[PDB]
């Protein structure tokens, strides 16, 4: 039935037959009496002898996948030892195809051929050097990879395999080198895959290779001489080794190079006009280059990568080459992704940076810095906003004299994300003119593709400015009703046709949450309809925009949006469960959504939600289980359902009993739903190598502990999960984690963030069981001192700021203040970093608050620290450290004295202490600390101390900018867009009611003596009465 | 990790 495939194969007269059967037949093997050695023996001569080599490659397959079948038992006991004899033949020829045939047997993975691995290892060491055929020496580089997955099968590693194995990778870069020369391109790229797979193998059969192979890599990237594709190998395969082998890489100290190298390679001239009108090749080299700076700035440490980038952009950015100028604005976008944290440190260079890009003459210039702009407001939101009094005017005039449609749609992106962002209170300096303008920019540009930009500055509008905006809402929603016309009607709609609309379904749902229902109420039929003919739709793209509006309108509507639940949970079900296969990542942007609506809808319908709890954690846990890219988001949403649960039940955030719970302070209902979302968060971190899994489970239950107690992680006295949850965390501080381990090392950012987020559980564990958390806290303890010296400034930051958060936990009931208190002396008097100090010194304030032991050795020296402190600060404020570190280090060491004045008045001098806390007094953040220094007021002017009672001034100057801050926060809460209270607790100047009543009953005596000097002021006389 | 510091209109 098979072998007429063969016979077409040696015969047929037209030449491509022959090889068309070929490659019927090498399929049609394993289907498919006596006579077999006759088929074996035609195609052996056929494929030495046909004239070309495709029909003679067509031949040898076809004979390999027969080797591989007809090796059941010993039933072609002589294929290998003749083929092993040919490739050793004196024609050069015969051994070429000899080799040919080898690669393929090779291919078919038959486990028998493990028996002949020293074989391969001394065939492969001769041909590799071939003298006569450079396609031989290629096609045994080829065999190599698939002799080595085979020495690793192995129980052990052959160490004698290895050594063999490892003495032919210096032949493999001959032939590399080789092919380079000879301008053989398709053998180049498989020599280039040859290097990829050496990446994966185990370090005993490479050697100490892998770092010199990186340093080659790049002398190839670098060259310009050499062809352009084999560049991007030469950039991808390092690309490669930072994601497979960086440990090698920061062995060698390699982050430098590869950065420096990457951006010589970005600094190549590329198509201008392409860049700027053609809407989006990532396989040129400097497009490669950006990639390779993107996954540097990811997997190693910003001194490696950030430090040198930012080096050079003083001389590449008044470069005279435009090119260099592009470059170095693009490698800051790409670095900003990995390296957040490092790049908001150098806004002191890179806001300039980005300007000086944007006042360019060459476009493509300007568009670089627009794409920079772009990648900062998207990763460091509010850091970006700040800058808008410089930004939006340069801005605007590149959107007015704009020439390309590539610049318009990045002029108008840098617009949607500086004004998302923007402060309520200063978008109301430009809301109408704004307004005005995009509407005239929706207006005058007809590309949908510009559209779609615009109508995503204007929801950014609405978003930033809440109630503010209702005078623009009707006129808004008017106008962009027509692009949410016929949404059933999806054939005859382009791909940005069908972005138009979800846009405008998912800004319009924005602007209700910023004016609320009861301005919302006009339209909210109408579009709600819509919004489920989106959810019933083809496009995946529009499914997302429908799911985006419900759970907004989760957000204006709360439990009256209850009666639309039996509709839309099987809906967001079916999306749920989709297969995400082609990925499919409509489908995967889909499926974040709906689960974004799920848990919006839970929080919303409180109790009508029970019944959807059982079938969406259900449905949760199978997307945790089986789904491709929405692991995180799942587990994320079942905490969201435990929280609506929760809240149904009335527990309050922050309102749950402290210490280990005996029995259970949650009935038995929620109770069953905490357990089953807290056995699958274990279970995903217990043995897991993914560290953004590791870190969102980590985040969800340090979220989750800190508004409702122990419960989460235990009940009923058994503390088996608790236990679990420690022996885990502790394994990430110590850097032994599986996550981890695929101890001074260097760490990236996104490591330090996995070690942040494990001292965090132990930071809410510590307010969770108060003293009871000391048992659990002993074996972290030695851990996080040490960690404490880091030669990491992060580190050291998260270990200090961690104890001291800790210590704020465990209060006066903590059997380690002395121990504690001693190490943050030490870090508050020794360390560099004034970041650290800072830290430093809110630990020391609250250690010496809650210590109950004889501190009277330590009162002096900590406070000549605390003035240095005050120095070192100084100087920085007149002229690695922020600003916004400056001044909370003002706030930190003033509430620290405070403290202390508060624990041991006679331990202080207070006549020059009270002025140095005046002095920088109001503050400009961390206003936290104002509960101790008003608690001090209190005290000394209960006992008419002097030293405050000549200070009422500026006391009563104090007070009148906290009341004034306190009612600009009052009206920025009730005029602010619905869910933007993430720094609600920030911007408050009083910890409680109650302070704030002694203050303002402080304030009113204070009225009396010095004879209405209080009610001079505006400000207080309306607080006073 | 402790007292310096270490969700928007998108979905």
């Amino acid at each position: 039935a098979l072998p007429a495939l063969i016979h077409i194969l040696q015969n047929s007269s037209n030449d491509g037959i022959k090889q068309l059967a070929g490659v019927e037949a090498r399929k049609q093997v394993s289907k498919h009496a006596a006579t077999q050695t006759s088929v074996k023996q035609s195609l052996l001569n056929s494929a030495f002898n046909e004239g070309k080599d495709a029909v003679r490659h067509a031949n040898a397959r076809v004979i390999a996948s027969i080797g591989s079948e007809e090796l059941d038992e010993k039933k072609w006991p002589e294929l290998i030892p003749n083929l092993l004899q040919a490739a050793c033949d004196s024609n050069p020829k015969i051994r070429e195809t000899a080799i040919f045939i080898i690669l393929s047997l090779l291919e078919s993975f038959n486990a028998n051929l493990a028996l002949h691995i020293d074989d391969f290892l001394n065939l492969f060491a001769q041909t590799i050097n071939d003298s006569a055929s450079l396609e031989t020496r290629s096609l045994s580089a080829q065999a190599l990879s698939y002799v080595s997955s085979l020495i690793e099968e192995e129980g052990e590693i052959n160490p004698q395999y290895a050594a063999k194995f490892a003495s032919l990778i210096p032949s493999v870069v001959q032939v590399l080198d080789a092919t380079i020369r000879e301008g053989d391109t398709t053998n180049t790229k498989l020599i280039f895959n040859c290097l990829n797979d050496f990446l994966l193998l185990d370090s005993q059969l490479t050697g100490n290779t892998i770092a010199d192979l990186v340093k080659l890599a790049l002398q190839i990237a670098v060259n310009s001489d050499v062809d352009e594709d084999i560049r991007v190998f030469a950039v991808q395969f390092v690309t490669s080794a930072l994601v497979y082998r960086k440990s090698k890489i920061n062995q060698a100290k390699l982050g430098p190079e590869i950065t420096l190298a990457a951006l010589k390679v970005a600094s190549e001239e590329i198509d201008v006009e392409d860049e700027l009108t053609n809407e989006d090749e990532e396989n040129t080299p400097a497009l490669t280059a950006l990639r390779l700076i993107s996954n540097a700035s990811g997997e190693l440490s910003p001194s490696q990568v950030g430090v040198p980038i930012i080096e050079h952009l003083p001389t590449m950015l008044s470069s005279s080459n435009p090119f260099e100028r592009r470059s170095i604005l693009l490698a800051i976008s790409v670095l900003v992704t990995g390296s957040p944290d490092y790049t908001l440190s150098q806004f002191d260079k890179i806001i300039p940076a980005t300007v000086t890009g944007l006042k360019d003459s060459e476009a493509v210039v300007q568009l670089a810095a627009l794409k920079c702009i772009v990648q900062l407001s998207t990763n460091l939101q509010d850091e970006v906003a700040r800058y808008h009094e410089q930004y939006l005017p340069l801005v605007i005039d590149i959107i007015d004299s704009a020439k390309h449609v590539v610049i318009y749609k990045y002029a108008t992106l840098a617009l949607d994300g500086l004004l998302e962002f923007i402060a309520h209170n200063d978008i109301i300096k430009y809301l109408d003119p704004l307004m005005n303008k995009l509407f005239q920019m929706l207006e005058t540009q007809q590309s949908p593709k510009l559209r779609a930009a615009i109508v995503s500055a204007i929801g950014s509008c609405a978003f930033a400015a809440g109630s503010g905006f209702v005078p623009y809402f009707k006129t808004s929603v008017q106008y962009l009703q027509q692009f949410i016309q016929n949404v059933s009607q999806i054939e005859g709609l382009s791909e940005d046709d069908i972005e138009l609309k979800a846009l405008t379904f998912e800004n319009i749902s924005t602007m209700g949450r910023a004016v609320k229902s009861a301005a919302f109420a006009e339209y909210a039929e109408p579009l709600v309809n819509a919004a489920y003919e989106a959810i019933k739709t083809d496009s995946a793209r529009l499914r997302e925009s429908g799911y985006a509006f419900i759970a907004n309108m989760a957000k204006v509507y709360g439990k009256d949006f209850a009666p639309f639940l039996q509709t839309i949970i099987p809906e967001i079900f079916k999306t749920l469960e989709q297969e995400e296969y082609q990925v499919n990542t409509g489908i995967a942007y889909e499926k974040e959504v709906a689960a974004a609506a799920l848990s919006e809808l839970a929080i919303a319908s409180k109790e009508h939600f029970l019944e959807y709890v059982e079938p969406s954690l259900k449905v949760l846990a199978e997307q945790v289980n089986e789904s491709y890219g929405l692991k995180e988001t799942a587990l994320h949403s079942m905490w969201a359902i435990v929280k609506a649960v929760l809240l149904t039940a009335n527990l309050k955030e922050g309102e749950y009993p402290k210490g280990v719970p005996s029995g259970s302070y949650v009935d038995a209902s929620a109770l069953a739903v905490i357990q089953t979302v807290r056995e699958v968060s274990l279970n995903n971190v217990i043995e897991e190598v993914e560290t953004s899994m590791v870190i969102s489970v980590f985040q969800d239950l340090s979220e989750m502990l800190r508004l409702f107690g122990p419960i989460i992680i235990m009940d009923n006295g058994d503390s088996t999960h608790l236990d679990q949850l420690c022996r885990e965390a502790l394994s990430v501080l110590k850097g032994e984690h599986a996550c981890q381990t695929i101890e001074d090392l260097d760490a990236s950012e996104t490591e330090a963030t996995l070690l942040d987020v494990a001292l965090d559980i132990y930071v809410a564990l510590s307010t969770n069981l108060v003293g009871g958390f000391a048992q659990v806290f002993t074996t972290a303890k030695p851990v996080i001192l040490q960690l404490c010296q880091s030669k990491s400034k992060n580190k050291r930051s998260f270990a200090v700021g961690a104890l001291s958060e800790i210590a704020l936990g465990m209060r006066d009931e903590n059997p380690f203040i002395q121990e504690l208190l001693e190490a943050l002396i030490i870090s508050l008097t020794n360390d560099k970093s004034l970041e650290v100090r800072c830290n430093a010194s809110y630990g020391v304030g609250l250690l010496i608050e809650y210590s109950s032991f004889d501190v009277s050795a330590i009162y002096s020296p900590v406070l000549k620290s605390l003035y240095e402190i005050l120095s070192v600060a100084d100087e920085k404020n007149l002229a690695e450290a922020t600003k916004e570190i400056v001044d909370r280090t003002f706030s930190n060491v003033c509430g620290c004295v405070a403290r202390m004045i508060l624990k041991h008045q006679n331990l202080v001098p207070l006549e020059h202490t009270i002025p140095a806390l005046l002095s920088h007094l109001p503050f400009n953040t961390a206003f936290e600390e104002y509960d101790p220094i008003f608690k001090l007021f209190l005290k000394l002017f209960q006992e008419q101390n002097s030293t405050i009672i000549n200070e009422a001034p500026k006391v009563i100057a104090i007070f009148a900018t906290v009341f004034e801050k306190e009612s600009e926060r009052i009206e920025l809460e009730t005029n602010s867009t619905l869910g933007r209270e993430e720094n609600l607790e920030k911007r408050k100047q009083f910890q409680s009611e109650e302070i704030k009543q002694q203050v303002i009953e402080l304030l009113k005596h204070l009225n009396q003596q010095f004879n209405g000097a209080v009610a001079q002021n505006p400000v207080l006389a309306q607080v006073i009465a | 990790g402790g007292k310096a510091p270490r969700a928007s209109k998108a979905a």
